[PDB]
């Protein structure tokens, strides 16, 4: 899916990081 | 077969694995190479969050994909 | 050596540190570059919230790593 699962991954990362 | 994981960091994790390697076992091969421990990892691929009881045949994991992943706090 | 701070909006701050600082002391560091106080600053390494007593050597925190820096709003 193209560049999805590396932008998803940083979103989700940086999700993760604000907790 | 050989797969990848690519972590936010830039680096990229290779690991042997089969098919029918339920992805338990993957998280548990990163923690081999990188002491990360398997409740932390999140696995991502295809826009999917991977789940513990199924295999990488059961997602279409073929030879050298990218997995992404997330790291809990 | 050089070390990368990214904030979750995407911007990087370089900065020049050595093994020996203290986290405390990269924070005083993103101050002088970004204004920002140290009591407002949450360093994370590698899934783990960064002490201000520690140094980066204690973290295995070497040349070129990526720091991310979470903002905090402040009390009073």
């Amino acid at each position: 899916l193209g560049l999805t699962d590396l932008e998803l991954a940083q979103q989700l990362q940086q999700e993760e990081y604000q907790q | 077969m050989q797969i990848f994981v690519k972590t936010l960091t830039g680096k990229t994790i290779t690991l042997e694995v089969e098919p029918s390697d339920t992805i338990e076992n993957v998280k548990a091969k990163i923690q081999d190479k990188e002491g990360i421990p398997p409740d932390q990892q999140r696995l991502i691929f295809a826009g999917k969050q991977l789940e513990d009881g199924r295999t990488l045949s059961d997602y279409n994991i073929q030879k050298e994909s990218t997995l992404h992943l997330v790291l809990r706090l």
